[PDB]
């Protein structure tokens, strides 16, 4: 106990403190001023419509409704508290998709009941008014979210997960060519839709046990081109991206079998570092 | 496509730069 | 109980030296002529210990490497490391990242301290290697007498109390009480500091055993003549042994740089724990649990410690020591490169330190006129008129009565620097005549020596008689020299300009006041005279013997005086000039006589012209010495006699009220007490010396400085610095270098501490604003350890911002290395500009990539989550984990590159603490290179292939490089106008607040 109070000074030396504190208030004031200045100019260098770089999202990711702790849905068919969190995540997910949720014919456009050619709306300018948004009805996923018609345990007996494609502005998905290299038992709709297929283990020996049924638009397992491109949160808020549900029906119950899901196309690619890029991974165990 | 950046010419540029800058620094600290 | 040991050892000695031979041989149980029996000798030799100094109590093993691994700074980094491993241990509470973060970091810290330790240990090892390389111990055998037969035996077989005979050239084996002597002069220079050879005689002379003439000392060389003595002291029991053992038993204090680094360390820890605690509380305050909050505390505290500053500092000091080692100044210790700069007082030994210790002829008196010889080493001075016949007669007489001869190996060597067997006075005379009058050998054999009388210790008259080479007169020529007053007693005639004369009291007292003028000049004076003999009475066949007297010893012809002294080393007066100019207090401390000491001190600049002791005032005033008020005298000469009787307060008054000071006739222990007396004042003290008498003082001093050749071994060992060339001017360079590196150290330190702000702030606001992390662990290391190093070391290549020898030594209490103003700069002002630049590039990159700053807050929660692969930016786009995380890591890279870009400016502006950058210029090449490389490597870390994998460092869109620029420019400008206002207004508020 020395410096704290001394003759003519507060710890350490306090006569002039007002000078130092004022100086730092002003100096820091001007620093903050400057910084915010530069940030402002930098924000005047930012387009109000499109991001100046999209390149890091280039290989879009494949994502799920019930995003789990680590890619894992483990639950009891009987226990209502077992499937609670997942089912809830589905309800809050597709709460946007409800038919009464998109009423307005001003901002909502009813497009095909069949996958159709890409919907190009002008340019990304504000020259055209706020863009219309293609409607997605829950019925397009049958037996999965089923509107109010079943499941409704939403898979309670046997598991189901909705595959969704990541939104990328201006992205126009190109399905594989009519010349397709080993794309698995997929329908003939390659011209109008981006496909998704699932397997037990990636390229290697699998403990593949299962039988799957997909629900897309029009009966094809995929995403219709008519919803793309996505025009951004400024131009198309209330935009509903495509969805396709994947229902695993027959499976071996008390064991964990692993799943890989893949979207195919020229506009789609995959990373070995990123398992959520261009593709998908889900570990599922239904125990009872 | 807008989704392609050329990171190869950038990489190459930064590397050529590194080379030049360094050997130039070597030139500096040896004044003969 | 080594305290009691050191208490008895700090005390000046006693002795039995005053005795009758009967009593000495009664107490020691010995025969005078016969010594003792070989049985008694092999018995005593086995009773206590062999005669030699116990080898050093030192010799620490190479495990002393561990020393370089702690210090105080390596301690800050060890503790930091420990904190890393702790926070990691705490982070094993869940599944966690630090495998790339906290463990990695901790390991790195430990690696920094280890490596640094290895480096500094290696260099100090280099120093000790060359020191031991300089060690040459040639065994020397003592000539003893046992059972009557003189036997030359190992000097380690010599015991207490047995007869020993020493000759000219023989080194004195043990401490001997002299029983008998013939013409025996011994060199006490190293041990007692007595410059001229002190003659040794069996008689009791002085009360003090050192200055008394019947005691011979261990390690002193008998210069000429023969003597015998009973060994009073053997081995460590000896004088130089008690001196050496006192030396080994001392402490070197704390080096001032150790203290500054410690201060700074309490500063850095102070701020680190302040921030870590305040933020521990704050982080707790919002959300985060005791666990995570603890992790934050540790993270911040540890982020606040500069791993690089230790390495860089070790290397700066090491560089300066590379210059020292180039200039033939070796520092045994790496922290001892600075101390000289902070030294406010230098205690200097006289003989063999300031002075060549080599007796040379100064002035002469011939034909009433006092002529000066050329006393310079390279003979660039003036030779007076040698044409006069009196100088011829004189040079004949001086050469003819010399027992000194040139040894076998000196021909090529310069007449001065070449070696001579004989006395010191006789060596100076021999060299003087071989120089000025032609070769002495011819003239020495031209006159054939018939009988000579070696100098009696009493009356000190030394004479010889030779025949006559002159073709005119075949008279017998008798030549004698001695004490001026006794050579005034025995004589009548005097020679002037080649013709005799009787002595009249006018010219007699002219010679007497001339003798008093040269003697009072500090040079001791030797009288010279001759008489031809009356060959009518003393025919050519007559044999005149030393049995009694065959010669008239009166009515001789006196010729002239020759005076002599040991000059300084050449660069000494200019050196002391510089040190007085720098504001260091120069103090002489010598065991020599005060009459010489005062003259020497006046000469080299220690006591300047125009300043008087009480004694000089009372001399001009014709009054008793106690009449003069002592406060009116700046300069003083303090007898060794008074010193013992003086107290602490008395020494403190003497040191306080006297500007130019000299202590003479002082024992080594009194030297150490002087040094401790200076150190009591609170002032850093340096001590420069030669022989073993300077062992305890140069040990105790905050820094010792020894002489590499003409200095003894124990006083090299006790010294923290050696001058291998023995050049005293190097001392000045020392105080120069020590003064420089300090400021340079500051600059360096400022630089690195300035990188701490923009490094730390990324993790601070990360916790606060909950944004995705702006700057990562690896990037931060890439800064501290990777880039900043070269610039930071380059800063040690800075030159002087102004003349540094014009300013007084620093105030160790006021002027500190890392001080409140420095931290006010690095953390307070500049560091902030760097952090801002960083968060700019952060926001630039992120906003340009789709996440606007507005939207960027609170994001980390969802952002650092691995399983949320739909993550909405400001555009409604979605990102998986690795996508956005890549953006985060390419947000780490340009923030790091930003740090580089701002460190440019910071580098240039830390270069100059006062002058503008357009004054000091850019002339530092290591600085320029530092910039070129620091950048080249930065662009290398970003743009190298496989860095994104290895370092999580990915390339930058070239635009990213140019975000950081305006901030750097601001830094340059700001610091430039600051160092402008400081120069234009040195009142001053900017100067009190900022200047560090
Ligand atoms: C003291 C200061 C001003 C030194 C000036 C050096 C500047 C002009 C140098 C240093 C680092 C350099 C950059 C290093 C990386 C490359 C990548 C290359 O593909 C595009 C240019 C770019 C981005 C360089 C532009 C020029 C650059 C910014
Ligand atoms: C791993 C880390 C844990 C706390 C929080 O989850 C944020 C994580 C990322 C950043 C990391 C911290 C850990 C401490 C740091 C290395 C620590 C640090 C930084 C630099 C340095 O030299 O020393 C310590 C401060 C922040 C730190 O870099
Ligand atoms: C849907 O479920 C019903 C009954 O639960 C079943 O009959 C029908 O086959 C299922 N269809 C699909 C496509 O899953
Ligand atoms: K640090
Ligand atoms: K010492
Ligand atoms: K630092
Ligand atoms: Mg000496």
């Amino acid at each position: 106990i020395w410096n704290s109070e001394k003759k003519e000074f507060l710890g350490r030396t306090g006569g002039s403190w007002f000078k130092i504190l004022l100086f730092y208030v002003i100096f820091y004031g001007c620093l903050a001023g400057i910084f915010i200045g530069t940030i402002q100019v930098m924000l005047l260098t930012i387009s109000e419509f499109k991001p100046t770089y999209q390149d890091r999202v280039a290989p879009p990711g494949l994502t799920q409704i019930p995003q789990s702790q680590k890619t894992e849905i483990s639950f009891r068919p009987n226990d209502p508290q077992s499937y609670e969190s997942y089912v809830v995540s589905i309800v809050r997910f597709l709460e946007k998709y409800k038919d009464l949720a998109q009423k307005d014919d001003m901002i909502f456009e009813d497009c095909g009941n069949v996958p159709s050619e890409l919907k190009e709306r002008g340019e990304y300018n504000n020259e055209r008014g706020e863009r219309k948004v293609c409607r997605f009805r829950l019925e397009w996923l049958g037996n999965c979210s089923g509107l109010n018609d079943e499941t409704y345990g939403y898979k309670d007996g046997k598991p189901c997960v909705i595959i969704k494609l990541n939104r990328v502005l201006g992205f126009k998905p190109k399905p594989p060519k009519n010349e397709s290299l080993e794309t698995y038992p997929v329908m003939k709709y390659n011209p109008y839709v981006l496909p998704v297929h699932c397997t037990g283990k990636r390229d290697e020996d699998k403990e593949k046990v299962g039988t799957m049924e997909y629900f897309g638009l029009g009966g094809y397992p995929g995403f219709p081109l008519q919803y793309y491109p996505y025009y951004g949160k400024l131009l198309q808020p209330k935009y509903l991206q495509p969805l396709m549900a994947v229902q695993f029906t027959n499976l071996t119950m008390d064991t964990e079998i692993r799943i890989e899901c893949k979207a195919y196309g020229e506009n789609i690619g995959y990373s070995e570092k990123d398992r959520f890029q261009g593709r998908f991974d889900v570990k599922i165990e239904v125990k009872s | 496509d807008p989704f392609y950046y050329d990171y190869e010419t950038v990489r190459n540029g930064g590397l050529i730069f590194a080379a030049l800058a360094f050997i130039v620094g070597l030139i500096i600290i040896l004044s003969k | 109980k080594e305290r009691d040991m050191d208490e008895l050892k700090k005390e000046v000695s006693m002795d039995d030296h005053k005795l009758s031979l009967d009593e000495l041989h009664r107490k020691y149980g010995t025969d005078l002529s016969r010594g003792l029996t070989p049985a008694r000798a092999a018995e005593i030799l086995a009773r206590d210990g062999p005669n030699a100094l116990t080898p050093p109590p030192t010799t620490p093993e190479w495990v002393k490497f561990c020393r370089q691994l702690f210090g105080g700074f390596s301690m800050l980094l060890w503790i930091g490391a420990i904190l890393c491993f702790l926070a990691y241990g705490i982070q094993a509470a869940t599944e966690e990242e630090p495998q790339n973060d906290n463990l990695y970091l901790g390991v790195v810290l430990s690696a920094v301290v280890i490596i640094t330790g290895c480096f500094s240990y290696y260099q100090e090892a280099k120093s000790s290697k060359i020191m031991e390389s300089f060690k040459n111990m040639v065994p020397q055998q003592a000539l003893v007498i046992r059972n009557g037969e003189k036997m030359s035996i190992n000097a380690e077989e010599v015991v207490v109390g047995d007869l020993v005979e020493v000759k000219g050239g023989d080194r004195i084996p043990a401490d001997l009480r002299i029983i008998s002597a013939n013409g025996c002069k011994v060199d006490n220079s190293s041990l007692t500091g007595e410059s001229e050879p002190q003659t040794r005689s069996p008689d009791f002379t002085n009360e003090n055993p050192l200055e008394t003439r019947n005691i011979a000392f261990f390690s002193t060389n008998c210069v000429e003549g023969t003597a015998r003595g009973i060994v009073v002291y053997t081995g460590d029991r000896t004088v130089m042994g008690r001196i050496a053992t006192l030396a080994s038993g001392l402490e070197g204090g704390q080096t001032p740089i150790a203290a500054e680094i410690e201060h700074f360390i309490h500063i850095i820890t102070g701020v680190a724990v302040f921030l870590g605690v305040s933020f521990f509380i704050l982080s707790l305050i919002l959300e985060y649990t005791w666990l995570e909050a603890v992790i934050f505390l540790i993270g911040i505290i540890v982020a606040n410690v500069p791993e690089g500053l230790l390495a860089t500092v070790t290397v700066c000091l090491t560089l300066t020591a590379k210059r020292m080692a180039r200039k033939n100044c070796l520092v045994k210790n790496l922290e001892a490169v600075e101390t000289l700069g902070s030294t406010s007082t230098i205690c200097s030994d006289k003989t063999g330190t300031l002075t060549q210790n080599r007796m040379t002829v100064a002035h002469m008196w011939s034909d009433n006129q006092i002529h000066e010889a050329d006393t310079t080493e390279n003979q660039s001075g003036v030779s007076f008129d040698k044409t006069s016949a009196t100088w011829l007669a004189l040079s004949r007489i001086a050469g003819l009565c010399n027992r000194a001869v040139f040894q076998a190996n000196q021909e090529n060597l310069p007449i001065l620097k070449r070696a001579v067997a004989g006395d010191a006075s006789e060596s100076a005379l021999l060299k003087c005549i071989e120089l000025c009058c032609g070769s002495v050998k011819e003239m020495r054999e031209r006159y054939t020596k018939i009988v000579e009388i070696p100098f009696n210790s009493t009356n000190k008259y030394q004479l010889s008689i030779h025949k006559n080479p002159n073709t005119a007169e075949p008279r017998h020529l008798l030549v004698m020299k001695g004490a001026p007053e006794r050579i005034l007693d025995r004589c009548s005639s005097i020679l002037i300009h080649g013709k005799e004369q009787p002595l009249d009291e006018e010219l007699k007292d002219a010679f007497q006041n001339a003798y008093l003028e040269l003697g009072g000049l500090g040079e001791r004076v030797l009288g010279f005279c001759h008489l031809f003999l009356p060959d009518e009475q003393f025919p050519e066949g007559f044999q005149f013997d030393t049995d009694d007297v065959n010669f008239p010893l009166d009515n001789l012809c006196f010729v002239g005086l020759i005076s002599m002294i040991d000059p300084p080393r050449a660069a000494v007066p200019d050196a002391v000039g510089k040190c007085r100019s720098a504001g260091i207090k120069v103090i002489m401390v010598t065991g020599d006589h005060p009459i010489t000491a005062k003259a020497i001190a006046k000469g080299v600049g220690i006591i300047s012209e125009g300043n008087e002791t009480v004694e000089d005032i009372a001399a001009r005033l014709n009054i008793p010495v106690s009449q003069v008020n002592p406060r009116d005298a700046k300069a003083c000469v303090v007898h060794g006699s008074d010193l013992k009787d003086m107290t602490s307060e008395q020494l403190d008054d003497i040191l306080k009220y006297h500007t130019e000071i000299v202590f003479a006739r002082t024992s080594p222990q009194q030297k150490l007490i002087i040094v401790e007396g200076c150190q009591r004042q609170g002032a850093i003290v340096a001590v420069t010396g030669d022989g073993v008498n300077d062992s305890p003082a140069s040990k105790k001093a905050d820094i010792g400085v020894a002489m590499g050749i003409a200095g003894s071994d124990v006083s090299k060992q006790a010294a923290d610095m050696i001058l291998l060339d023995d050049n005293f001017a190097s001392i000045v360079t020392g105080v120069e270098e020590g003064r420089l590196i300090f400021d340079n150290l500051k600059k360096s330190i400022a630089y690195t501490l300035t990188s701490n702000i923009p490094e730390i702030t990324p993790f601070l606001i990360f916790i606060i604003a909950n944004i995705p992390l702006p700057l990562g662990t690896v990037t931060i290391l890439c800064i501290d350890l990777g880039t900043d190093m070269v610039p930071a070391i380059s800063l040690a290549y800075e030159q002087a911002e102004s003349d540094i020898m014009k300013r007084q030594p620093r105030n160790p209490k006021t002027d500190k290395l890392v001080n409140e103003q420095l931290i006010s700069m690095a953390y307070g002002q500049i560091g902030m500009i760097q952090a801002l630049g960083g968060f700019f590039t952060y926001f630039v990159i992120l906003a340009e990539n789709g996440f606007l700053p507005i939207h960027l807050l609170g994001l980390r929660v969802n952002w650092d989550d691995r399983w949320i692969n739909d993550v909405e930016d400001s555009y409604g786009q979605q990102w998986t984990y690795e996508q956005r995380k890549i953006v985060e890591f390419t947000c780490h890279t340009p923030f790091f590159v930003t740090i580089v870009v701002v460190q440019w400016a910071d580098l240039v502006i830390c270069k100059t603490r006062r002058n503008s950058v357009f004054q000091q210029g850019m002339k530092n090449k290591i600085l320029i290179f530092g910039l070129f490389e620091e950048t080249a490597l930065a662009a290398f870390l970003s743009y190298c292939p496989g860095m994104g994998v290895a370092l999580r460092m990915y390339p930058l869109k070239p635009t990213w490089w140019f975000c950081a620029f305006p901030y750097s420019l601001l830094i340059f400008v700001y610091d430039e106008v600051r160092k402008l206002i400081i120069r234009r207004r040195p009142g001053g508020w900017v100067e009190k607040e900022t200047y560090y």
